[PDB]
C-alpha cells in the first residue's frame, strides 16, 4: 500500500520565524500531467480539517501567502515563512494520487513559543450537594501560563497526597499562546470530613517560588 | 456554498451496527465524490471510505465488507453503514466534499468542504447522565468560577456560560477517563471580581447521549 510519512512529529516556534514540515510518499505522486497530487490541510484546536494547499503548491482560496507548498515525486514540504499564534494545531498531508482512495499522513504538531506567564492559582472545595452522594472533589485551576510544563502538589493537613488525582489541560490558546490546567483531588466523602486543610501547591517557571492555595473545611 | 452536516453517532455494542448520515445544503453534491474520515482522540485522520456520483465505491482493507457507503440525490445526502464494529471503529467520523467524480485528472481543487463530524462510541458500557456541581467563586481583581461535569458516558458533553452571552475567559477542559471507566470535566471562567455580587452565573451542560440538559447557578457561598 502507499504509505504517507510526515517528519517532525511535533515543533515549537517562536512567531515571527518560520516553520518546515514535510511528508514522504512511498511510491510517486505524480502524474502525466505534469501535476502532483499532494495537499496539505491543517486542524486547528475546536475546528473540522481545511485545505491550506492543493496539488503541491497551490493555496486555496482565502489561505494568505505566509503558506507555501513545494517538492514534487515523492517529497514535499510545506512552509510557514512567519509563524502566528493562530497557525497552532495539527498539519496533515494528504495523497490524491489515487482519488477516490486517499491517504492522510499522520500529523504534526505546531505549538507556539513566547514568553513564560505565571499561572493564576484557585482552589475551589467540594460542593455541599456532592459531599451527601460520599465523594468529594477539590479543584485547583492554573489559569493561562507557559511553558505547558507544571507541577501540582496535593497535600492534607501537610501529608503529600499521592494516586488519587487526575490532571487536564487544554490545548494551547490561539491568540495568547498559553495553557490552563486543571487538577482534580478526588476523596471519599468519609476521609474528606478526617481532615481540615486542603492546599495545592503549584511549582512553575513563571512563579518566584511555588503558590500554594489553601481552605480549611 | 455547502454545509455538510453528519448525524447518527452515538454509542453501540460491540458486534453491532450503526447507520451514519450526511446532509448536504446549499448546492447539490450529487455530481461529487464523496468521502468520510474518521478521527480518534482529535488527532490522526483516517480516510475510510469514498462514493462517487455513479455510486461507485471504495474502502480501507480494515473496514472493507463491514462497511457500506451509499448515497441518496434527491434528499442531497450520503450514507455509512457500519457492521460488525469493534473498539477499533471509535471515533468522530467526518463527511468530507470531493471533486466532481472522473474530473480530477483536469480539475482537481483538494478537499474543501467538511461537515463538523458525528461520534461513534463502541462499548459495552452504559450511558451514564453527568452530575453537575459548583465550583464556587472564592470569597477572597480576578475572580474564577465553574462547573465540574462528573461521571458520564460517553462523550461528549458541551458547556455554555449564560446560554453563550459568555465566551470571554472561559475554558472548558478536555475530558478525563476516571479508574471507573466514566469521565469527567470542569468548565471555568474568569470575571471582573466586582461583578460577583451583580452578575448571575450559569453554566448550560448538554449531554446529548443521555438527554441531560442541566442549568446550574453558580454563586458565592
Amino acid at each position: 500500500d502507499l504509505l504517507m510519512t510526515q517528519s517532525p512529529h511535533s515543533l515549537a516556534v517562536t512567531p515571527g520565524e518560520p516553520a518546515s514540515i514535510s511528508c514522504r510518499s512511498s511510491q510517486s505522486l505524480l502524474l502525466g500531467n505534469g501535476r502532483n497530487y499532494l495537499d496539505w490541510y491543517v486542524q486547528k484546536p475546536g475546528q473540522s480539517p481545511q485545505l491550506l494547499i492543493y496539488l503541491g503548491s497551490n493555496r486555496a482560496s482565502g489561505v494568505p501567502d505566509r503558506f507555501s507548498g513545494s517538492g514534487s515525486g515523492t517529497y514535499f514540504t510545506l512552509k510557514i515563512s512567519r509563524v502566528e499564534a493562530e497557525d497552532v494545531g495539527f498539519y496533515y498531508c494528504m495523497e490524491a494520487r489515487q482519488t477516490p482512495r486517499l491517504t492522510f499522513g499522520g500529523g504534526t504538531k505546531l505549538e507556539i513559543r513566547r514568553t513564560v506567564a505565571a499561572p493564576s492559582v484557585f482552589i475551589f472545595p467540594p460542593s455541599d450537594e456532592q459531599l451527601k452522594s460520599g465523594t468529594a472533589s477539590v479543584v485547583c485551576l492554573l489559569n493561562n501560563f507557559y511553558p505547558r510544563e507544571a507541577k501540582v502538589q496535593w497535600k492534607v493537613d501537610n501529608a503529600l497526597q499521592s494516586g488519587n488525582s487526575q490532571e487536564s489541560v487544554t490545548e494551547q490558546d490561539s491568540k495568547d499562546s498559553t495553557y490552563s490546567l486543571s487538577s482534580t483531588l478526588t476523596l471519599s466523602k468519609a476521609d474528606y470530613e478526617k481532615h481540615k486543610v486542603y492546599a495545592c501547591e503549584v511549582t512553575h517557571q513563571g512563579l518566584s517560588s511555588p503558590v500554594t492555595k489553601s481552605f480549611n473545611r | 456554498e455547502v454545509q455538510l452536516v453528519e448525524s447518527g453517532g452515538k454509542l453501540v455494542q460491540p458486534g453491532g451496527s450503526l447507520r451514519l448520515s450526511c446532509e448536504a445544503s446549499g448546492e447539490s453534491v450529487g455530481d461529487n465524490d464523496m468521502h468520510w474520515v474518521r478521527q480518534v482522540a482529535g488527532k490522526g485522520l483516517e480516510w475510510v471510505s469514498s462514493i462517487g456520483s455513479s455510486g461507485d465505491t471504495y474502502y480501507i482493507d480494515a473496514v472493507k465488507g463491514r462497511f457500506t457507503v451509499s448515497r441518496d440525490k434527491g434528499r442531497n445526502s450520503v450514507y455509512l453503514q457500519m457492521k460488525t464494529l469493534t473498539v477499533g471503529d471509535t471515533g468522530v467520523y467526518f463527511c468530507v466534499r470531493g471533486p466532481e467524480s472522473g474530473w480530477f485528472y483536469h480539475y482537481y481543487w483538494g478537499l474543501g468542504v467538511w461537515g463538523r463530524g458525528t461520534t461513534v462510541t463502541v462499548s459495552s458500557a452504559s450511558t451514564k447522565g453527568p452530575s453537575v456541581f459548583p465550583l464556587a467563586p472564592s470569597s477572597k481583581g480576578t475572580a474564577a468560577l465553574g462547573c465540574l461535569v462528573k461521571d458520564y458516558f460517553p462523550e461528549p458533553v458541551t458547556v455554555s456560560w449564560n446560554s453563550g452571552a459568555l465566551t470571554s475567559g472561559v475554558h472548558t477542559f478536555p475530558a478525563v477517563l476516571q479508574s471507573s471507566g466514566l469521565y469527567s470535566l470542569s468548565s471555568v471562567v474568569t470575571v471582573p471580581s466586582s461583578s460577583l455580587g451583580t452578575q448571575t452565573y450559569i453554566c448550560n451542560v448538554n449531554h446529548k447521549p443521555s438527554n441531560t440538559k442541566v442549568d446550574k447557578r453558580v454563586e458565592p457561598k
